[PDB]
């Protein structure tokens, strides 16, 4: 229990004190018991909080704070020209801790290395950002969006069409979040 | 939790019609400067003297407001 | 019985019945009865055999 | 659905008559079970199981009760 | 017709106004779910009261990983919920298995066990994301036709 | 028992910070409540020291064979791009062997036992959860006592069942 | 008299009963908002303007929810307990004076009427736990019945001390007799004990094992769905308001303050309301402030602390009354 | 018709309405040996001491509404009665 | 600051007591003939009200007349009942 060597100085407690030896007067002792002084003090604390401002925000009219690093709904991004950023490296499919990404690829009609299938199973994804960290072209990113609850589970099986549409809609946020945090990446 | 002086002031700055409409959706008496409007018609406001995280808020264009 | 006593003007004793007999004696009876193991089958006497004596 | 209607009262006088020129479970390779095989399964959750309702204790049961204390006097 | 919509509005307003979930807080999603009752979001301000037993509850929030060993218990409490009732699947694990989809001991989505009305994504969904899903279910109740459904047939 | 893993086997920067270890004497739920309340104050005391002692420099070990290179390096020079590619597809190789490593987690001694086979995947990962040992003692601490005290000791053990079951 | 007696009784009953239920509904809304302000939060603010429709949403939701009764033990017995609890919880409002004699029944035995109807309400709780056919929930309802009868002894012992001062069981006479002084000053320990007993009598925190779900064996009220929950909850809020009204009647001077009939009546009603509302606030205040007492400790508090003090006060007080020639007259006066 | 009789009827009527609503408009579906153990004697004691002490308080209530005529002599007997219990 | 919205239900509760007090005072006063009612009515009080009715017709009626009208000596009500004696 104690470390090896001599006992720590004053580790042994002094002997217990009898009722007779208690250094506290009877009137104080009887008064606290019958008047419940510490319970009254605790109640007084609540009144102090009763007149302090509440912390509540009125969601969805107000929102809590999120950072440029926030990991939400996935999106596929473009270049300013509109070409897809994705070149089917499969780095995000390999690093994915949950095996949520499935990719197929060949040469496009113009001979470019592009995907034919890019699915993310949002009911397998653990929202960790590893794909976004592994992507060498900033193709896969997590948007700040978190309000996309769905009626059916099939609506959470994102294919390439769903993900490229998400990137088209969210691009100004995606660029702003990349703009703020890229120095730290 | 508005407090009397806050709600009385915002009432004077907004009027009773606006006050009651605001009481019908957000359930508070809020007043601030119009920051802008989005494509859907939502109006966004700022007031830096509000409580933390309550300094920005949206008035939704649609009755069935959704986030 | 308590309601009967109240309506004829015996208000104190009628309320005493409510407080004492229903309020405490009956509560004690149900506590003990509802804690003990009872098989209703073990408690059924053939009441038809007691009907002629019941009339007499 | 009240389980009760004009055409339902009329329906209870009628008696199921089985067409003899119609395919049966035989044709499908099936052998229907009798309803009395299924009442206990489907109605078991509707039989009372309160302690009040067990049949009286056997003499075997009466004797073993005397091996236990039936009230906690220390509690 | 107008009368039956009025009762429809009235009965739906009550279902939305007193939204009482039975939080089956299986794992870490229950922490985000527990943060909806705290001062910042104060679900009670909207009428949400968490209930311990399924008997008093209208909605089941499956917030956590459902193991095979636990599934019979989840089915049992769902069966003990009075109608009208709803189920919200919250989190990747409850939705489709999540990080443990390939585990020998995990149900690959609670919709294998109970029917689900709303799926909330995230591992974990934020407290606001959970609130968004509850809003969707309230909008679902608000559009539920009850007296007009019987009136159609 | 005066024992803290941060004191007995220091890790990270706990040897560079000052803090006290609350210790009870009656081994009951009240002593354990008072130790945890004082741990609040020592945690805040450590955080203030970390704010002032925070040094400058990198936050990731500077070998791109173990940690991923900065994104600007990965898009700029050949060596960084290769190391980025390999770390996110194969992963870094860990020298073979085994170790039991423990820390003073908020719920007690958390340990992990890892066996490495030399490859990029661990051969064996076993997690020592303090809540597992604590709940295994529930019978020992509760036998002979009142049912109305069980909620007190379930709460006195810091019990999260993701720890217990894993 | 001037108009029909039946019309008068209709109107008098409607004036007491209907606004009472409105007040009971908003005590539940006020409980949520008071604990919220104390908890740095808002409480109901969305169901109706300022959350003023929250209790009506709750009641309608539960009244349209499906009930899940026991395994067909009995239809009558299952509802019998809830019905008894609600009816007798509300019956005590009929002797409350909203002004001198301004009660549904201006009864000379009124104090004993209030005690009787409270004793008949404990039956519903006990008859519910048994009817649930669950030996786990029966023990909790049994413990709740033991707590209710034990603290009924605390309340009727405290009330006996007030009757010694006023010499009457008429609630009106008790109030009139406080124009001399509110009984909270001469009977200050009794008022504190009576308020504590009223909290325990209502299964309210810190005496709230009946609804406690975190305690392993507690939570008897927690298995009550739909209509049965409405019955039990309405009965409890109804008793909370009535224990606050009776506390104001006995110790805070009732309807007394600190020419037209309408305004005199309004002021008497308002003064009783202000005093009742303050005790409702304190009632909410203690639930938010304290942890929960164990069943064995709360029974020991009643039988080894409160009752021994009260029986000591039962000796002292009449001795003081005799020694100062202040034994009151028991005839109709005031 | 006495205000107390109408009050009792109305309170009963409220209870029936609440039952009626949930019986008529709420949904209804057919959603519907035992071990034994000794019980705790403390439950019998709580009821026993409550009842016996409830009777003694009842017996003192006449004194509180008769203190003036009872005066000193009736107070002695009340004090004797209180001392014994 | 002061959270007024939390205090609104208390204002409703306080106002409900006032409504009952004002309403009960008004209807009782109209019932009594536009005069304040009686309370703590004992047997002497009830008898005096019956004697007031057999002078004026109204249980609350007053007259300062030193001489009773003719037929007063004949209108003392003997009450009849069938069972409870
Ligand atoms: C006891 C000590 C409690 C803890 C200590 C409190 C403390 O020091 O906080 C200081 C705190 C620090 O100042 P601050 O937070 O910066 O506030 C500055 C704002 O500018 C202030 O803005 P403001 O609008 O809040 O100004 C307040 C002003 C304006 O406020 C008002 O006039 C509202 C009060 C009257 C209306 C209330 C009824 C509303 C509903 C009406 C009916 C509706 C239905 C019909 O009224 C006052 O001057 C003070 C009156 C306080 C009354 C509190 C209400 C009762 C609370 C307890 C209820 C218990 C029974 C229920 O001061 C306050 O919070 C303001 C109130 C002062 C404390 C009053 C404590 C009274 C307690 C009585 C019990
Ligand atoms: C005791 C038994 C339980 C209580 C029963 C009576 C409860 C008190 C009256 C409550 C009436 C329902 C609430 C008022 C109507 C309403 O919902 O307004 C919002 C409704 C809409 O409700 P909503 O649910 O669609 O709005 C949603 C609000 N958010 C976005 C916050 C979720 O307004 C309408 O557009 C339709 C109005 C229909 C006509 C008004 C009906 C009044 C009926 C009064 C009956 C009185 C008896
Ligand atoms: C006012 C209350 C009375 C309204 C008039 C009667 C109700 C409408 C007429 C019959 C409609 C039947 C609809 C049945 C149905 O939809 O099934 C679902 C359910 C019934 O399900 P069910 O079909 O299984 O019912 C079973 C019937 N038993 C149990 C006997 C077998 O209906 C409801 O949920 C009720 C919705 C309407 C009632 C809402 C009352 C709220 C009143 C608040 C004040 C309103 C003031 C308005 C002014
Ligand atoms: C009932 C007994 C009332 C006794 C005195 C109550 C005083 C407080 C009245 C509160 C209700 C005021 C009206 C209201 O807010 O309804 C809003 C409702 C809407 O309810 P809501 O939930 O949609 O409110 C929306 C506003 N937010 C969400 C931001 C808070 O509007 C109506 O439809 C009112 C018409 C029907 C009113 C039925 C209830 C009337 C009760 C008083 C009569
Ligand atoms: C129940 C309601 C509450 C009743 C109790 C509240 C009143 C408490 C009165 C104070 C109690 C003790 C009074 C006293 O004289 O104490 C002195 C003596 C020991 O002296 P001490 O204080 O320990 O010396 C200093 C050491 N630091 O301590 C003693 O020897 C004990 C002496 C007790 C005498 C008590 C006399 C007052 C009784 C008040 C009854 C109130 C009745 C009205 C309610
Ligand atoms: C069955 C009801 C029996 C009648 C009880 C009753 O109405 O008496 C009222 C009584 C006090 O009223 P009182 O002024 O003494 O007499 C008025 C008589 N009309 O009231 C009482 O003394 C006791 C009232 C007890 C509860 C009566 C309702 C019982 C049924 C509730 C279900
Ligand atoms: C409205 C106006 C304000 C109302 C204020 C209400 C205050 C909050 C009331 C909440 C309920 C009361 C909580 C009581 C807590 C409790 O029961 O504590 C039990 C405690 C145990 O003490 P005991 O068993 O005697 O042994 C002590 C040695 N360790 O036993 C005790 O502590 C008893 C001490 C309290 C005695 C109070 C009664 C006497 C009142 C003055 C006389
Ligand atoms: S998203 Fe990025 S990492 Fe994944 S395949 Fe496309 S380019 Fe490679
Ligand atoms: S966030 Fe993580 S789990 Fe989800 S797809 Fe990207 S790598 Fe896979
Ligand atoms: S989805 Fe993620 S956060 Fe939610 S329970 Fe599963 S692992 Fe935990």
């Amino acid at each position: 229990a104690t470390p090896a060597g001599p006992p720590p100085k004053n580790f042994r407690l002094p002997p217990p004190k009898n009722w007779d030896e208690e250094s506290e007067s009877t009137i104080d002792k009887v008064g606290k018991y019958f008047l419940m002084t510490e319970m009254l003090r605790g109640m007084y604390v609540l009144l102090e909080q009763f007149f302090r401002p509440p912390y509540t925000i009125y969601y969805p009219f107000e929102k809590g704070p999120i950072s440029p690093r926030f990991r939400g709904e996935h999106a596929l991004r473009r270049y300013p020209s509109g070409e897809e950023r994705c070149i089917a490296c499969k780095l995000c499919e390999a690093v994915c801790p949950a095996q949520a990404i499935t990719i197929e690829a060949e040469e496009r009609a113009d001979g470019s290395r592009r995907t034919t299938r890019y699915d993310i199973d949002m009911t397998k994804c653990i929202y960790c950002g590893f794909c976004q960290e592994s992507c060498p072209v900033d193709a896969i990113v997590e948007s700040p969006n978190a309000e996309y609850a769905t009626e059916t589970r099939e609506e959470l099986l994102y294919n390439k069409e769903k993900l490229l549409a998400n990137g088209d809609k969210w691009e100004p946020e995606l660029a702003a979040a990349i703009r703020a945090d890229a120095p730290y990446r | 939790m508005s407090y009397p002086t806050r709600t009385l002031a915002n009432l004077r700055k907004i009027g009773l019609k606006e006050y009651f409409r605001q009481l019908l959706y957000i359930g508070d008496t809020k007043y601030g400067e119009l920051v802008g409007v989005d494509k859907f018609g939502n109006k966004f406001y700022e007031n830096k003297e509000e409580l933390p995280l309550r300094t920005r808020w949206v008035d939704y264009a649609k009755h069935d407001y959704d986030a | 019985v308590s309601f009967y006593l109240i309506l004829i003007g015996l208000n104190f004793v009628g309320l005493s019945y409510l407080i004492v007999y229903i309020g405490a004696v009956s509560i004690l009876f149900l506590f003990i009865l509802m804690l003990i193991n009872i098989r209703t089958s073990e408690l059924q006497s053939n009441t038809s055999n007691s009907i002629p004596l019941t009339i007499l | 659905d009240t389980g009760l209607s004009r055409d339902q009262v009329e329906r209870e006088f009628h008696d199921q008559v089985i067409d003899p020129t119609a395919k049966t479970f035989k044709d499908l390779g099936m052998e229907p079970t009798d309803i009395s095989k299924w009442t206990y399964h489907y109605l078991l959750p509707y039989r009372p199981s309160t302690y009040y309702d067990l049949p009286p204790s056997t003499e075997k049961e009466m004797r073993e009760e005397r091996k236990y204390l039936h009230v906690l006097d220390d509690q | 017709q107008y009368a039956l919509t009025t009762l429809d509005i009235i009965t739906n307003w009550a279902r939305q106004g007193s939204f009482w979930p039975m939080t089956f807080g299986l794992a870490c999603c229950a922490v985000e779910m527990m943060h909806l009752s705290t001062p910042r979001y104060d679900q009670d301000r909207l009428g949400i009261i968490f209930r311990a037993s399924p008997r008093q509850s209208d909605v089941m929030i499956v917030a956590g990983t459902l193991t095979n060993k636990m599934a019979p218990a989840l089915r049992q409490v769902y069966d003990q919920m009075p109608d009208p009732r709803w189920v919200i699947s919250m989190g990747s694990c409850a939705n489709g298995g999540g990080y443990y989809h390939y585990s020998y001991s995990v149900v690959r989505g609670c919709d294998r066990i109970v029917p689900v009305d709303v799926y909330v994504p995230g591992c974990p969904p934020t407290s606001e994301a959970l609130m968004y899903g509850i809003f969707q279910l309230q909008r679902k109740m608000r559009n539920t036709k009850i007296t007009r459904m019987w009136y159609r047939k | 028992v005066p024992w803290d893993v941060r004191k007995s086997s220091p890790y990270d920067a706990y040897d560079q910070v000052e803090f006290d270890v609350p210790v009870g004497i009656n081994g009951d739920c009240y002593d354990r409540y008072l130790c945890r309340m004082e741990e609040f104050r020592q945690s805040l005391r450590i955080i203030h020291q970390c704010l002032n002692k925070m040094p400058a420099g990198p936050v990731r070990y500077e070998d791109y064979k173990i940690t991923p290179p900065p994104r600007a390096a990965m898009k700029e020079n050949m060596e960084a791009l290769i190391h980025h590619f390999l770390l996110f597809t194969k992963g870094y190789a860990v020298p073979p062997g085994d170790t039991y490593t423990a820390i003073e987690a908020p719920k007690g001694e958390m340990g992990v036992y890892v066996v490495s086979d030399g490859s990029e995947r661990p051969y064996r990962v076993h997690i020592r959860a303090p809540g597992f040992a604590h709940l295994s003692g529930f019978d020992h601490i509760t036998r002979g006592h009142l049912l109305a005290d069980a909620v007190a000791v379930i709460g006195t053990m810091d019990l999260v069942f993701g720890e217990v079951d894993r | 008299m001037s108009y029909s007696q039946t019309i008068n009784s209709l109107v008098e009953v409607v004036l007491v009963l209907v606004p009472s239920l409105v007040g009971i509904a908003y005590v539940t809304v006020g409980e949520r908002k008071t604990m919220g302000s104390m908890q740095r939060r808002l409480g109901p603010n969305a169901v109706g303007i300022y959350g003023l429709l929250q209790a009506f949403a709750d009641a309608l939701k539960l009244l349209l929810k499906e009930y899940v009764g026991p395994t067909q033990a009995n239809l009558v017995l299952f509802f019998l307990g809830p019905v008894i609890t609600l009816i007798f919880s509300l019956l005590g409002y009929a002797v409350i004076p909203y002004g001198p004699g301004l009660a549904v029944n201006d009864l000379s035995t009124g104090i004993l009427y209030m005690l009787a109807v409270s004793s008949l309400a404990t039956y519903g709780i006990l008859l519910a736990g048994w009817s649930a056919n669950s030996k786990y929930a029966f023990l909790g309802s049994l413990r709740s019945t033991a707590q209710l009868i034990s603290y009924e002894l605390v309340l009727s012992s405290s009330i006996l001390l007030v009757i010694m001062l006023s010499g009457s069981l008429s609630l009106t006479v008790i109030v009139e007799s406080q124009r001399a002084i509110w009984y909270i000053l001469p009977l200050l320990p009794v008022f504190i004990i009576f308020f504590i007993g009223s909290v325990a009598e209502t299964n309210r925190a810190p005496f709230d094992l009946a609804e406690a779900e975190s305690e392993l064996v507690s939570g008897f009220m927690t298995e009550h769905a739909a209509v049965i929950f409405v019955f039990f909850f309405l009965a409890e809020y109804g008793s909370i308001v009535l224990m606050c009204i009776l506390t104001s009647i006995l110790f805070l001077g009732g309807y007394l303050l600190i020419n037209a009939p309408t305004v005199e009546g309004s002021f008497y009603g308002l003064s009783l309301g202000v005093k009742t509302s303050i005790l409702i606030f304190v009632f909410i205040w203690t639930r938010a402030s304290f942890p929960r007492i164990r069943f064995d400790q709360l029974m020991s508090f009643c039988w080894t602390v409160l009752l021994p003090i009260l029986f000591a006060l039962i000796v002292l007080v009449p001795c003081i009354l005799y020694s100062f020639n202040i034994f009151p007259v028991n005839i109709s006066l005031l | 018709m006495s205000a107390m009789s109408i009050y009792i009827i109305f309170v009963s009527i409220i209870a029936i309405l609440f039952l009626a609503i949930d019986l008529i408009f709420a949904p209804h579906n057919p959603y519907k040996s035992q071990s034994r153990s000794p019980f705790n004697i403390s439950f019998f004691i709580y009821g026993l001491v409550f009842l016996l002490l409830d009777l003694e308080i009842l017996l003192l209530y006449p004194f509180a509404v008769s203190e003036y005529v009872n005066s000193a002599y009736g107070l002695a007997a009340a004090l004797i009665f209180i001392g014994i219990i | 600051p002061v959270p007024f919205e939390t205090l609104i239900p208390y204002g409703i509760i306080i106002a409900m007591f006032g409504v009952t007090g004002a309403g009960m005072a008004k209807v009782r006063h109209m019932f009594n003939g536009d005069k304040r009612h009686r309370w703590s009515v004992d047997q002497w009080d009830k008898q005096q009200m019956e004697r007031d009715r057999r002078l004026t017709g109204h249980l609350r009626g007053q007259t300062d007349n030193p001489i009773a009208p003719p037929g007063f000596e004949f209108n003392n009500p003997w009450k009849v009942x069938x069972x409870x004696x």
